[PDB]
DNA sequence: CGGGCTCCTCTAGACTCGAC
DNA sequence: GTCGAGTCTAGAGGAGCC
């Protein structure tokens, strides 16, 4: 219970013990995340669509209702796989009706529980049915990478074949969390089934090509919960350090001063540099109710902060600042000047 | 009666075949040879046991064209040799100009007449050369320049890319970018180098261009082994030395040196085509192909102050045919060995960085212990470098806002310019520990990555960082003992050793596979994975931390060691005009897909045995479910419309030994105890001698191949107890030495197949006893006296192999141009023999391969007197007919790299394995059309 | 009209042109957005958030949930004031105690026509009353001077002020659309009455420090709508040409085309430049091609900034053909300076 | 007394070369 | 003018093959 008290105090999860049982949090009925859960699952989204989305040629992102009108009322989504596929046949404009490509989107779900909501992200891969397997033995090996590579353990990602009740291939991804392997992501191989039902009639408007052969794509689909998938990595995380990944702090860095005027525009300075360069910054220049060096750097540890950044009385003599880094608990003197390369290399080479 | 059987109830060849190889006019061995025989016999207890009698097989041969089967071999192996030995002889008859002072820059070939004149050519032209290349390493594989000598004129030839400036060439080479050559006979130092650069070499149809090369014939004539090449360069820098001034190394300054004795080798310092640009290249232009006319006219006097003697010391025919046959090797490709490629580094960067996520957290973990001085309580890290260095010194408004914006950034831009006062040279993490910080690498580097990244459980560091134990004891590395273990005190293992005198404990080194005089190098080998599965070997952390780094280590050990060498393989691609009408005919043909090959650059002659060398596809590892990229030669698939047909032999140097042995005994096949027991047995039984090992001992049947093996050449019984103890850990040391009895001092049965070897070995000149191949200078009596006893011995048996292949060359290449059968020589491993023939011809090749395989067995019978030759080893077991190479044709090559198999991941099916009475049937037995 | 049938043709806008009308997209019944419309909101949200969130210490994400539960039998959301309000009492232990502070978040809310979801950026500022009015002219100018940064005619992103019938200062902005002008935000000065609603009792918890003293501050809503805001960016950057601004178009470059070679160079070129956080149209995929000035049409209906040409010429010299969507103006530039050039070019606007 | 080959990574030594 | 960071070679141990 370590973990949801440290994440209370430091604005991962929000609300009391009461609110924090582990079956909300898996449902989806808990209260909504601290910013700094905001922030990390904001980082997971941009690392997935970093992933999914920009370094692929054939997918693009989709926007898809929180509602579904008709049939008698409408109702909440619960997939995001309804929504890509209603645009498969608009899409197939922007490839020029080539196969593969792909629709994705990250969105949130409402599923029976008390409505649980869940953050979810969904891609349809649009496939011919001759590497369908293919396909699926690729974005298997590819989304398995991509959540052990943000992972201190991946040995505890792990996958596991599957076949549905139509005996369609499939397979589901796990985290082995310490109560036991909870479903994160799973991926079907689900034929043109959905896209005929969907688009009765002709099946010529589905028609992709297959190298120079027209054909119906067999529908690939992929739906990952971020939700879950933020708790997973919250544990992976968890001298209290929540480990997690360069790329998935929620604070890059925190500065600090340790001459309160011009010690204040520099940090000022600081913060504004960092900030424009593209790397959040928790500000501990502003604290009031200061405490020693040690509490603060268990602070810092707790919250996932990168790096603590120190400027002193003889940082105006020769512009060297102090900088603590989460992992080895040691702190380098480096150059006012140098502190944005290093901290942009630090993020980029993770 | 087809069924035959020899004094001794051996069943024979059958009547016909007999009939048509050995004819008639036989002598018999006589009462007192066949009375020896059965007295030997029944006291080993083998007169009596019965044995099975195998189905007859009648065959209409080809037509053997001299009186007998020697005759036969000198007649083919003579047709097949006789222009390039011609074009040899024109070689050692040439008298050239002095080089051009003046070399052309132009593309192509130029040839150079008298007085230096530069006249361009499209191709030299010539039957006979001498050829070197000169490749741009920095820039890729393609060829550079190339200087060619022949008879006439010189011919020198430069590269569109040393010429033309360009931005980017084209990475996926073609024919297009290769030297343009081509019964012609070219001749190098490594040949096979310059052979891979040729345009025409990599076509599927095959050429008659054969390749001489000077290394060869250097082990031919006055070779050297690997021991004796270590001896060669520290004396340049065993009581016999008489054979140093004979032999050299195969590095062509020291074969001129040897051969020829002029002045000595003119090397280039600056080594421009290995460490150096494309514009150094170019600046340097007039000097370095001076230096490759250099190399030419060197190699040009050593091959003719070599070719006299290596046909001296080997005269029979069918070793230079099986020499330039050898030098042809050819490995077909696709877009799958690129896809394997990717798939292979992908997996292999995965698994590393799984491995350095673990790595690098136990190291963080282990910097905390340097605050409080806490490392002299760690009995892992007490004496590593916890030092530390000093760092190296010489509601606002709009305009309110945008003002003190201004003045913030001002004040940080002045403070900036304070780096005028940090020295230029940036200091590398002064304010971690000196271990920690050469574990990291430097901002200098593009590929830097954050953390410790430098590390690998190769180093010395790692097991004291994985708190690694040994019996309840940490690990300790001792720089004279290797590593080992502390025993606190002041236990029996591998006995104490004082010079670490650590105070109040002991060291005691870990097992070694290969013995106490060995050291362990890294606790994370192969041999250690049972230690940490059975609980002797464990980690600080525990779990499955500690045996998952040995498994990814076992996993990744032979990418990280061939990853170079299987990565910048020299591929050609063909282009679809290239590509012949059956291959693109075929259902399996792919319009988006690429056709390429993949040339061995084999040193036909690279061993004292004249075995061949080949840095990666002689290395090759088969397909493992644990290995990554362990499919290697796997991907090596035949083209649309054509099938690898190839086969190996069975119990090759056994039955050398044996029937060397016999003859030596009494004539007859069987003879001696072990001869009767090595053709007693079938391989559709499991009751082979190497399968009977691995039933006696619990090993596997390639152990059972390395104890058989390591017994039949000197061999100690501690180290058949040592191998038995690695490959199978039920025995105890007590219980293996049992078995090292059982089959050590139970031999005499092997005792006539070492008076044989030891009378080859000591004669004067040794010599083949099959084709007469005499052995290196540098081993010789008369240079080495009693010294290199076991190379010698050895030397015997590995050449009659060598002789093997020959043979085996010399008959497939007769029978493929005879009866018209459209393949041609794929590669050739240390015994076997892989064809490319097109999907129709295969059940003919094999047919051809199983006459082959009985033809040499009758050769090697002839050869030695003994007149006949068992039905047990005249045919193949069977012959692999399969699209890829593998080592069983339904192997599907499950790798972490290829989990879904070939079949899954690619289109390859598994293939067949067929016997001469299937072969007979599917073919009529006839190897016509 | 036109505007509407290049964004539907463009993939700006998803669904049938019959389906999109100018009352759906402005109550958000319409069926939604296509791939480049998404990125263009995005780009919106992400400069937005650097606006508000980022370059403060005192603005905080909001994690609202789409529904509230217990007795108004939940609903959907309207607006994120109530979210904001409800982890007030602890956003002030975040801040430690201090003032002021705020609570801005982008999200969907939920409007009534059938079901109409809107993309709204709010901002619940808490301030005691001794600054309130400073704060709300603060953030009314830098909310304008926001919508106006990207405008190509910042006269029709308009501002007035606005009382509503309880009596409190407000102020709406504005954009003149061709047909009229829209509300596309909105500012009002609510006070603390919400937040002593939703906590009747007990003003000890809520109390806050404004300097040294403890108050309990006011509520300050700034209330936008960024389909709106996209819609309005739309329509202001509208020879049929979309002259998004740099910061917000979702194309960059457009990289078009031996087959084999060309695409070779295109594809080292496409993965540095999206390794450098530049995103590129992939057009070298289409074996199809068209003409120069077909291509040249619909990257300027798509918002590109730079089409990019590599051709035979490029191996020998390594130069690049490249058009400029604002200028028209076509040059010869090597293809290893084109990733400074657009960084570059990107960072001056 | 196994033989004949292949090559890698790591560590130590020697060396050099520049920076202060 | 001394000294620390590259550079290079070499030797050992491990690991593929037959
Ligand atoms: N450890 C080893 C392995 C091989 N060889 C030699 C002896 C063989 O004659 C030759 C061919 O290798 P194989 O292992 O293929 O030997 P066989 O052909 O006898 O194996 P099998 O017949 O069982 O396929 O290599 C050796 O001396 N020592
Ligand atoms: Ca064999």
């Amino acid at each position: 219970e370590a973990l949801l008290e440290i994440c209370q105090r430091r604005h991962f999860l929000s609300g009391s013990k009461q609110q924090l049982s582990r079956d909300s949090l898996l449902s989806g009925c808990h209260p909504g995340f601290g910013p700094l859960g905001v922030e990390l699952r904001k980082n997971l989204a941009a690392e997935w669509w970093t992933s999914v989305v920009v370094f692929r040629e054939q997918v693009f992102p989709v926007d898809a209702l929180h509602h579904k009108p008709g049939p008698t009322s409408g109702k909440l989504r619960e997939n995001l796989l309804h929504g890509a596929l209603e645009h498969y046949v608009n899409c197939l404009d922007l490839v020029n009706k080539r196969l593969p490509y792909g629709l994705a989107q990250i969105g949130v779900c409402f599923h029976p529980v008390s409505i649980g909501e869940k953050t979810e992200a969904s891609l349809v891969w649009f496939t011919p049915p001759r590497t369908s397997n293919q396909w699926l033995d690729f974005w298997l090996r590819h989304r398995l990478q991509w959540w052990r590579k943000f992972a201190m353990s991946p040995s505890n990602f792990s996958s596991s074949d599957c076949q549905d009740e139509e005996g369609r291939k499939g397979n589901k991804l796990y985290y082995n969390f310490p109560w036991g392997k909870e479903l994160i992501e799973t991926l079907w191989n689900l034929g043109d089934h959905e896209l005929l039902h969907m688009y009765p009639g002709n099946v010529s408007k589905l028609h992709g090509r297959d190298g120079r052969k027209n054909v119906v794509p067999c529908v690939l689909s992929v739906n990952g919960d971020l939700d879950r998938g933020m708790l997973a990595y919250l544990y992976d995380s968890f001298r209290k350090v929540l480990k997690l990944h360069p790329c998935l702090a929620p604070i890059k860095v925190a500065l600090d001063v340790g001459p309160t005027l011009e010690l204040r525009q520099v940090c000022q300075g600081l913060f504004n540099e960092l900030l424009e360069n593209g790397i959040s910054v928790w500000p501990g220049y502003l604290e009031t109710m200061q405490s020693s060096l040690e509490q603060l750097y268990s602070k810092y540890d707790e919250m996932s902060i990168l790096f603590t950044v120190l400027v002193t009385e003889t940082t105006l003599e020769n512009g060297l600042i102090h900088l603590r880094s989460r992992d080895t608990t040691m702190k380098e003197m480096m150059h006012i000047s140098k502190l944005k390369d290093f901290l942009i290399k630090y993020i980029s080479s993770a | 009666g087809q069924l035959r059987h020899n004094p001794l109830d051996i069943q024979m060849l059958s009547r016909g075949l007999h009939e048509q190889i050995f004819g008639q006019g036989g002598e018999m061995p006589g009462e007192a040879a066949v009375r020896r025989s059965v007295e030997h016999l029944q006291k080993h207890g083998l007169w009596g046991q019965p044995a099975v009698p195998l189905p007859d097989v009648e065959l209409r041969l080809p037509p053997l064209y001299g009186d007998n089967l020697d005759q036969h071999f000198r007649l083919l192996a003579q047709k097949q040799s006789l222009p390039y030995l011609e074009a040899a002889n024109l070689l050692l008859q040439a008298q050239l100009p002095p080089k051009p002072p003046a070399w052309a820059w132009a593309e192509g070939w130029t040839r150079y007449g008298p007085e230096g004149e530069a006249v361009p050519v499209a191709i030299p032209e010539e039957r006979a050369l001498v050829f070197d290349v000169e490749v741009c390493l920095a820039e890729g594989t393609c060829p550079t320049l190339a200087v060619a000598i022949s008879p006439s004129a010189w011919y020198s030839w430069c590269s569109q890319r040393l010429v033309e400036e360009r931005y980017s060439w084209t990475s996926q080479l073609s024919p297009a970018d290769l030297i343009p050559l081509e019964e012609q006979l070219v001749v190098g130092h490594n040949v096979s180098f310059d052979r891979a650069h040729i345009r025409e070499q990599y076509l599927i149809q095959g050429s008659r261009m054969r390749f001489l090369d000077t290394m060869s014939m250097h082990m031919a004539i006055s070779g050297l082994s690997s021991f004796q090449r270590s001896l060669w360069i520290a004396a340049k820098q065993i009581s016999s030395w008489d054979w140093l001034d004979i032999s050299s190394v195969n590095s062509l300054a020291e074969v001129h040196r040897l051969y020829v004795g002029g002045p000595p080798l003119e090397k280039e310092p600056r080594e421009l085509f290995v460490k150096g640009t494309m514009k150094d290249i170019r600046e340097n232009f007039q000097d370095l192909m001076q230096y490759c006319a250099q190399d030419v006219w060197a190699t040009h006097e050593v091959f003719q102050q070599q070719l006299p003697l290596f046909l001296e010391r080997c005269p029979h025919p069918v070793t230079l045919a099986g020499m330039l046959e050898m030098g042809v090797s050819y490995l077909p490709v696709n877009q799958n060995w690129e896809r394997y490629l990717a798939e292979a580094q992908g997996t292999y960067e995965e698994l590393q960085r799984e491995m350095k996520k673990s790595l690098m957290d136990l190291t963080n973990d282990a910097c905390q212990l340097l605050s409080g001085e806490r490392y002299k309580e760690d009995p892992w890290l007490w004496d590593l470098e916890w030092d530390l260095q000093e760092f190296k010194q010489k509601p606002c408004s709009e305009e309110e806002e945008f003002q003190q914006d201004v003045m913030a950034r001002a004040c940080l831009q002045k403070l900036k310019g304070t780096t005028e006062l940090l020295p230029k040279r940036p200091q590398h993490l002064p304010g971690h520990p000196g271990w920690y910080r050469k574990l990291c690498p430097r901002l200098d580097d593009p590929a830097w990555t954050p953390g410790p990244s430098l590390l690998s459980l190769q180093m010395r560091v790692t097991p004291k960082l994985m708190a690694l134990t040994w019996d309840g004891f940490p690990l300790h590395y001792s720089e004279r003992h290797g590593w080992g273990y502390l025993v606190p005190g002041r236990h029996h293992g591998n006995g104490p050793y004082n010079d670490v005198d650590i105070p109040g404990c002991w060291f005691f080194k870990l097992p070694h596979k290969d013995g106490n005089s060995c050291n362990v190098g890294s606790p994370f080998a192969k041999d250690f994975l049972p230690k940490m599965e059975d609980g002797t070997l464990q980690a600080g952390p525990g779990g499955a931390s500690g045996p998952r780094a040995l498994e990814i280590n076992k996993m990744i050990s032979f990418w990280r060691n061939a990853h170079k060498r299987i990565s910048s393989q020299m591929v050609v691609w063909l282009p679809r005009s290239a590509l012949p009408r059956a291959v693109i005919r075929h259902p399996d043909y792919d319009e988006e897909g690429l056709y390429g090959a993949i040339l061995p650059q084999v040193v036909t002659a690279g061993t004292i045995t004249r075995r061949a060398v080949e840095p990666t596809w002689l290395t090759a590892s088969n397909a493992r479910p644990d290995r990554v990229g362990s499919e290697l030669k796997a991907m090596v698939q035949a083209p649309p419309g054509y099938t690898l047909v190839g086969a190996d032999v069975d119990s090759q140097e056994l039955w050398i030994a044996a029937v060397l042995g016999d003859a030596h005994f009494a004539g007859m096949h069987g003879c001696t105890a072990f001869g009767w027991m090595t053709l007693q047995g079938r391989k559709s039984r499991g009751t082979d001698l190497h399968s009977k090992t691995a039933t006696t001992v619990g090993i596997s049947r390639e152990h059972a191949k390395i104890f058989n093996y390591g017994r039949i050449y000197g061999a100690g019984q501690p180290f058949a107890e040592r191998l038995l103890m690695q490959f199978n850990h039920r025995l105890t040391q007590q219980e293996a030495a049992e078995k090292a009895q059982q089959m050590y001092a139970a031999t005499g049965t092997e005792s006539e197949m070492f008076n044989k070897l030891e009378s080859i070995a000591t004669s004067d000149i040794p010599r083949t006893p099959v084709l007469g191949c005499c052995i290196s200078r540098a081993l010789e009596p008369s240079a080495v006296q009693e010294e290199f006893m076991t190379s010698r011995v050895n030397w015997v048996v590995q050449s009659s192999a060598v002789d093997y292949l020959h043979l085996m060359l010399v008959a497939m290449k007769w029978l493929f141009e005879e009866f018209a059968i459209d393949g041609r020589f794929c590669i050739s491993i240390h015994d076997e023999v892989r064809y490319l023939v097109r999907e129709e011809d295969r059940y003919r090749a094999a047919l051809a391969l199983q006459i082959t395989n009985l033809l040499t067995r009758c050769m090697f019978a002839y050869k030695l007197g003994l007149n006949d030759l068992p039905q047990s080893v005249a045919f193949f077991s069977a012959v692999d007919i399969d699209r890829c190479l593998r080592k069983e044709v339904t192997m599907d090559c499950k790798t972490p790299s290829n989990p879904t198999g070939m079949e899954r991941r690619y289109g390859i099916p598994q293939g067949e394995a067929l016997d001469i009475y299937q072969i007979i049937e599917l073919t009529k037995g006839s190897l016509e059309k």
